[PDB]
């Protein structure tokens, strides 16, 4: 079916679905359009491993029944600035305040 | 598609099909004339679920399947109740 | 005469 | 008389209520004045036979807040004639509930009513989360929503 994805790089988030029989390569023309930065100027990464152009997402572990709309899975993405790819960084999200206390048991 | 920017308190971007935003009926009001929209206001913690909540609703809706609860943490309940209250969604 | 709904007892089953 | 009630067609209708959420859910069976009762609940991603009739009104609902739920993506289920034995499925399932609804179903889990105003939160809140999911309320807005048409 379709997987639900959240594609982050520093603090950029890119809410999209692909199809898991989709490839590596096709997200990457995602991003290009979205971006404008071409496919051989970006990394993919799923957790810390790079993926591979020719896969499909499916086949790099993402499956529908994890990556849904209300709770997406992560691809990490990097650009190639100039003539080397930057290292992958994801800035986290702000952090939760303290429950109040009349919401805690 | 189309897409749309949000920005959240902290700096962080979220781009979200346009299609998608147009859920929120705050966003709608906005951008219904003939992107990018700023909302110093909402902390990413709240912002990213509600960009999750947009892609449920438009997924969920006038569908057969069986819907899957849309998780809310305890500690992010109040920002995103006022979150949801304020972008009408 | 009103005849209401009833439940055979039976066990419930399990969806998946 | 009411709009909204079954109808004594003493014709049996065999059915299953399928409980595709994740909700203990309530089954609600409007009796001939319309009057809700309720049925023994439904653990969540369970199913059970039940002995209804032809022309008798059901709605569904979670069983310790009362959150509305949708029974064939609608709120109210029919029974009709068994065709060839085969019983009618009831498949029971979330709404797609508005963001703001399903944070007050958060909040209202958490926090004892006579909490709410203690809450640091816009006023106009307050009594959204006072006005809490009502059957006899929603049989009143579905009645009259289908005079309108
Ligand atoms: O929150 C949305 C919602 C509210 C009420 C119902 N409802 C179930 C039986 C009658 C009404 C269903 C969904």
């Amino acid at each position: 079916m379709d997987v639900f994805l959240m594609i982050r790089r520093h603090k950029t988030t890119i809410f999209t679905d692909a199809k898991e029989s989709s490839t590596v390569f096709e997200l990457k023309r995602i991003v290009e359009g979205i971006l404008k930065r071409p496919p051989d100027e970006q990394r993919l990464y799923k957790d810390d491993q790079l993926l591979d152009d020719g896969k499909t997402l499916g086949e790099c572990g993402f499956t529908s029944q994890t990556a849904r709309p209300q709770a997406p899975a992560t691809v990490g993405l990097a650009f190639r600035a100039d003539d080397t790819f930057e290292a992958l960084c994801i800035e986290p999200f702000s952090s939760p305040p303290e429950l109040p206390d009349v919401m805690k048991p | 598609m189309m897409y749309v920017k949000l920005i959240s308190s902290d700096g962080h971007e979220f781009i979200v099909k346009r299609e998608h935003a147009l859920t929120s009926g705050t966003i709608k009001a906005m951008l219904s004339g003939p992107n990018e929209v700023n909302f110093r206001e909402i902390p990413s913690h709240v912002l990213s679920k509600v960009c999750m909540y947009f892609t449920y609703k438009v997924r969920y809706t006038n569908s057969s399947t069986e819907i899957p609860e849309f998780p809310i943490a305890p500690e992010i309940a109040l920002e995103l109740l006022m979150a949801a209250n304020f972008l009408d969604c | 005469e009103a005849l209401a709904p009833y439940i055979p007892m039976d066990d419930d089953f399990q969806l998946r | 008389r009411p709009v909204l009630r079954s109808v004594n067609s003493r014709e049996p209708s065999q059915v299953i209520f399928c409980n595709r959420s994740p909700r203990v859910v309530l089954p609600v069976w409007l009796n001939f004045d319309g009057e809700p009762q309720p049925y023994p609940t439904l653990p969540p991603g369970t199913g059970r036979r039940i002995h209804s009739y032809r022309g008798h009104l059901w709605l569904f609902r979670d069983a310790g807040t009362h959150d509305g739920l949708l029974v064939n993506q609608t709120e109210l289920f029919v029974p009709s004639l068994n065709v060839d034995g085969q019983p009618i499925f009831a498949n029971i399932t979330l709404p797609v509930y508005t963001l703001k609804e399903r944070c007050l179903q958060v909040v209202r889990s958490l926090v004892k009513p006579e909490n709410y105003r203690r809450l640091d939160i816009v006023r106009s809140l307050y009594e959204d989360l006072e006005d809490h999911p009502n059957v006899q309320k929603d049989l009143e807005r579905l009645t009259q929503e289908r005079i309108a048409h």
